[PDB]
RNA sequence: AGAUUUGAGUAUCGUAAGAGGACUCCCUUAACUUAAGCAUAUCAAUAAGGGAAGGAAGAAAAAAUAACAAUGAUUUCUUAAGUAAUGGCGAAUGAAAAAGAAAAAGACCAAGUUGAUA
RNA sequence: UGGAAGUAUAAAUCGAAAAGGUGAUAGUAUUCAUCAAAGUCUAAAUAUUACAGGAAAACUGAUAGCAAAGAAGUACUGUGAA
RNA sequence: AAAGAAUUUAAAACAUAUUAGAUUUAUCUGAUGUGUGAGAAUUUCUAGUUAAUCCUUUAAUAAUAAGGCUU
């Protein structure tokens, strides 16, 4: 699960195209604060399952 | 590891992905003013590889300078000199622009230490970099046995003096050997050392 | 003759003068003294190797170097962490030049551990090597046994790394141990038997025959593509 | 010694030795090497004849040790061990045990030859022969060796 | 006795001793090249180099290269792996 | 409303400034002078102008030499050497490896790996 | 720059890599040798006519030696730098 | 056709085979193995044939280029 907000976006820009590479099946979600709830910190750039 | 990643891709510089990232960039730099501190690098891969640590005492500072050349300073392009000095364009400064741009930079913050610098783009007129700077005073720092060297008396004013990286290749010493006789230890230096006229105490 | 001077240059301030050598002796022998009285193995000046100088002009001298190669220290059985707090130079940027080399950097540093005397790191009587060595004393005499044999009757796996040697003796303080292992033993006059073959051997043809030989290399690629 | 100069003894003489019709003035023709070619042209040609021109092809980095080939004579060769060695080994032939004059140990790398060899057999140790110094040697009864 | 001093067989005798290492890469840099190729593109300059190799003008896809990166040996390698991108298209 | 990002005000604890610059590291395209004129060149990293340092500073651990019977971080001294080379090839300018000594010391980030991850 | 078909730096344009740089005559190829750039630190050997404290001298001995052997950068001059 | 012993012990480059792993990409990564590279012929000379042949670009050659020497 990728965060769309993420700054700068040379980041994670790597990360579809390498889940597409790899048939790695991939998401890209709304709010990097929104993943960060989850783990329990203000943001969080990706989250795997 | 994802920033093997991060550097293979940076590497692309005129693909599309990174022409646009940096026309945005550029653009918002052309407003905000000269030298003024951003929250994080834009480029955490190059931040890092040049000794940036996300900790306490780190801060970067965004730096716009006018790139291109310059006329020499002289009223009205006119200099009594012979033709052989005559010359208004076409010279070079012999500092790059990073080492100029740094030293900006350290002036306008006194109390910190530049450590390095990065490039972040251009356009017609601005060429924009990111200093690396280090508060030598902060807690953090002193007590780091890899890091405390930057409380040094002598690393006051890294980059006015020629110590930062930016600085050091304007000085010549960016490689060794016969290609840089002429920068053993310092150019003005050797110079003084070959031209010294020794005088031995018992001579013929 | 036609005079070549330079000093249109101003040479009044390039004049170095001399003044302080009689005080960089004492400056230097007395801080070379103070080093001594500290710790005397440091101003040892730590073995070197016995490398040749480079070029034709001077191939044939040997020379001090700095440090020996991690192969000549296991040849030796030395461990190369060890190596450096008992005055050996290491040099690991040496690529090993030869076999000769080799060996001759071998012998200096077997020679020297059998004169090094290390002591305890610790000099109470109750450290664990002294200890150590009392517990096994009856196993290196029964080892001691085989080995006088087996050298006594001769006349592939070994040791990785020898024992240090360390004891408790007198301070018999050196100053340094380049000047205890010569580099080259002193050099008698040669003398050979003549035989019917050496006075028939021609060097001049020798000479010339090598000489010509690498000058015809272009005369066999020229008319190879052709 | 500044009492023995010439100058103590021209006290008392206006012109100090130079000259009343042409004064000692500050220069006598330029500075240094001047007008090598215009007004001090007979003095290069006539000690310097060569002086200005071009010759032979530029070396843009010499490497002065390739060329580094001390030589000695063959009437000097019994010299490097001296004359006791000599007449100790002066009644030898081939079979028995002969001198060997080791010249790249005593510094000398190519062997000349000039000038008369004792008449005893010897042992040549070198880098580099001469044709008429191993035509001596051999004349003489010995052999030569090449060395590196 | 001692060798030679001039020729091929040049030298003292002894028994010369390294290891031409080869400072090469992994087999995952060919899926970090991939993966960063598919999100980047090409350059200008290897757009023009691909029209040129389709039509066959491999010569004038070297000489386009040359120019553009200043060695032989560089544009040689830039050629052969345009080519390459090509092929698996 | 709430979760973040970014930017400010204020408070607390600190930090830079100025003096000195003999020695140290640098920026800048002086001219007088020499060339028996002079315009490249020389004077010359020289003068003046400007910045930054410490008790020393600079440099320092090979994308280094060499072609050997091979060496091995940096610095400084001897020699190479007024030599190779540069130059209206004129006036003039001008190194470095080898070799001999003083002293000797090597360690880190980045990237990679470990992820009930701190 | 001694570095000569470019030794070093900078600017405009261009811009790499399944690595590669160097072997100083430009070019292509094949071998050989030797290193592995584009981040950082690092004592010792070295310099010194600021300034402070000392010791010496084939140095000067009041028109000499620092400009200054006394309330010397003082008296005095200039709008001022001096 | 004529004279010729050649110097003497601590070894790595890998050309590779053959296996133990991993990989799909211009695919790599260890270890086992032999030779290589090993040392207790070479030169001269006469008659052929082939080739090269004014010197240099300093690790070795090649075709271009450049520099030398004489006029």
């Amino acid at each position: 699960v990728i965060a769309h907000d993420v700054e700068p976006l040379e980041m994670v820009v790597y990360l579809p195209y390498l889940c597409k590479k790899l048939q790695v099946p991939y998401c890209i979600v709304k709010g990097k604060a929104r993943l960060g709830q989850l783990i329990h910190r203000s943001t969080a750039a990706v989250v795997a399952v | 590891g994802a920033y093997k990643y991060i550097n293979a891709l940076n590497r692309k510089k005129q693909s599309d992905v990174l022409r646009f990232l940096r026309r945005i960039r550029c653009w918002e730099l052309r407003h905000l003013p000269r030298i003024h501190r951003v929250a994080r690098p834009t480029n955490p891969e190059r931040a890092r590889r040049l000794g940036y640590k996300p900790k306490s005492g780190f801060v970067i500072y965004s730096v716009r300078i006018h790139r291109g050349n310059r006329k020499v300073s002289a009223r009205k392009g006119i200099v009594h000199r012979k033709p052989a000095c005559q010359g208004i364009h076409k010279i070079k400064r012999v500092k790059s622009l990073q080492a100029i741009a740094e030293q900006r930079v350290g002036k306008h913050c006194g109390a910190l230490r530049v450590l390095n610098s990065y490039f972040i783009g251009q356009d017609s007129t601005y060429r924009f970099f990111e200093v690396i700077l280090v508060d030598p005073f902060n807690a953090a720092i002193r007590n780091d046995p890899k890091m405390n060297w930057i409380c040094a008396d002598k690393q006051k004013r890294r980059e006015a003096r020629g110590l930062t990286s930016a600085a050091k290749k304007s000085r010549g010493f960016t490689g060794k050997g016969r290609r840089y006789n002429k920068i053993g230890a310092g150019a003005r230096g050797n110079l003084k050392r070959r031209n010294l006229l020794q005088l031995k105490r018992y001579r013929s | 003759a036609v005079s070549n001077i330079h000093f249109c240059k101003d040479w009044r301030s390039k004049v170095h003068t001399w003044f302080k050598q009689p005080f960089r002796k004492i400056r230097r022998h007395q801080t070379r003294v103070e080093k001594a009285k500290a710790v005397f193995p440091a101003t040892i000046k730590s073995l070197k190797p016995s490398v040749h100088c480079m070029n034709q002009r001077f191939n044939y001298k040997l020379r001090l170097g700095r440090g020996f190669t991690l192969k000549e220290l296991r040849a030796a059985k030395i461990d190369k962490n060890l190596a450096r707090t008992i005055g050996i130079a290491v040099d690991p940027r040496r690529k090993e030049s030869s076999k000769e080399c080799l060996n001759r950097n071998a012998q200096r540093l077997t020679e020297y551990m059998n004169r090094l005397v290390v002591l305890p790191k610790v000099h109470a009587a109750t450290a664990k090597r002294l200890v150590l060595n009392k517990k096994n004393a009856e196993a290196k005499t029964k080892k001691a046994a085989e080995i006088k044999k087996f050298i006594a009757e001769h006349n592939k796996k070994t040791k990785q790394f020898n024992k240090l040697p360390v004891q408790q003796k007198e301070a018999k303080q050196v100053l340094d141990a380049n000047k205890v292992i010569r580099l080259t033993a002193p050099c008698t006059l040669e003398t050979k038997t003549l035989t019917k073959g050496m006075k028939a051997f021609d060097a001049v043809a020798h000479l010339r025959k090598a000489k010509n030989v690498a000058k015809a290399v272009s005369g066999i690629v020229k008319g190879q593509k052709k | 010694a500044t009492r023995f100069r010439q100058t103590r003894r021209r006290r008392g003489h206006v012109s100090m030795g130079y000259g009343r019709i042409g004064k000692h003035r500050k220069q006598r023709g330029g500075r240094g090497n001047a007008g090598g070619q215009h007004h001090r042209k007979t003095w290069f040609t006539t000690f310097h004849p060569d002086y200005f021109g071009k010759h032979g092809m530029r070396v843009f980095h010499l490497k002065a040790n390739k060329y580094y080939c001390p030589s000695i004579n063959v009437d000097s060769l019994w010299s490097l061990v001296g004359k006791d060695v000599q007449a100790q080994y002066k009644n030898a032939k081939v079979g028995e045990e002969v001198p060997v004059i080791d010249c790249v140990k005593h510094g000398y790398f190519k062997v000349l030859g000039k000038g008369f060899l004792p008449k005893q057999p010897v042992i040549v140790r070198a880098r580099y022969f001469s044709e008429k110094a191993q035509q001596k040697i051999k004349a003489v009864g010995g052999a030569c060796e090449l060395t590196a | 006795m001692a060798g030679i001093a001039v020729g091929l067989k040049r030298g003292y005798p002894v028994h010369t001793m390294t290891a031409k290492r080869h400072y090469g890469v992994t087999k995952r840099k060919h899926v970090v090249n991939d993966v960063i190729r598919e999100a980047c593109g090409f350059s200008a300059y290897e757009r023009h180099m691909m029209d040129l190799l389709r039509r066959g003008l491999d010569k004038k896809a070297l000489k386009y290269a040359k120019k553009h990166l200043g060695t032989h040996k560089r544009g040689l390698a830039k050629r052969d792996e345009i080519q390459r991108a090509l092929e698996a298209i």
